[PDB]
């Protein structure tokens, strides 16, 4: 609990810093800008995505293929920050669908598929486009 | 579907930034 | 490397989206969110009671602890309850924000430690006897 | 006597109703 307590204080301070345009760390800044861009993307296109994520039809056996198929298609002709925010929000939708349908065990897996894809496929583009700091400055409030 | 229509999503949310 | 950080970014965003739908990444992510909401709510009601801290407390890095200690000690002088615990967080939050306003960024990680130690050393036992943070989550946020 | 007391008494109202 010596580390749990420490983690709680940091999480809360990070949030209060952000609300006045400040940040706890460069990482904290990235998270917050990603959270806002995610919210904004979803508010704006909620209705355009209608039933679509249902239409995937997730099972523990097909979930990887579906994930893989979508993100490969999403980044087939390149990367931009909008596509990255789209990527995260999709991952968000899959995790929620998985919990809705009582497949909670898929959440941690989807998280692995997301990190791995970030490390292997998006990271080089991110670095040559200024790192995530370029994203914060652009998408942050 | 879902992926073209994330791509055409992400591109306008590029056009907006 | 950057590997551990991407996973941290993925988890953060997914945690946030789950909570928006009434779900939670973990017990801890549920505590953090409730506490965040408790902090917004407290600040909305009572900000005027703890504004202009750096002028009132004469904050400098060398004197800031003495001030922090004094205020927190009075706060919990006669005992602890969840409300006071929330005020404690909200106080540290604001102490941090104002410090940065005055170009004293060096205080943020210090305040974070003092908060963590105090919470660990003086708030935890009460917490553990009063139903833990799970209780807090039920009553707040 | 200020800041901490009027934290303590914010605090007890937000105990009372929460």
């Amino acid at each position: 609990m010596s580390q749990s307590n420490r983690e709680l204080v940091v999480d809360f301070l990070s949030y209060k810093l952000s609300q006045k345009g400040y940040s706890w760390s460069q990482m904290a800044a990235v998270k917050q800008a990603l959270r806002e861009a995610g919210d904004e993307f979803e508010l704006r296109y909620r209705r355009a995505f209608s039933d679509l994520t249902s239409q995937l039809h997730i099972t523990p056996g097909t979930a990887y293929q579906s994930f893989e198929q979508v993100v490969n298609e999403l980044f087939r002709d390149g990367v931009n920050w909008g596509r990255i925010v789209a990527f995260f929000s999709f991952g968000g939708a899959l995790c929620v669908e998985s919990v809705d349908k009582e497949m909670q065990v898929l959440v941690s897996r989807i998280a692995a598929w997301m990190a791995t894809y970030l490390n292997d496929h998006l990271e080089p583009w991110i670095q040559e486009n200024g790192g995530w700091d370029t994203f914060v400055e652009l998408y942050g409030n | 579907w879902i992926a073209q229509e994330l791509r055409r999503x992400g591109d306008e949310x590029n056009a907006y930034y």
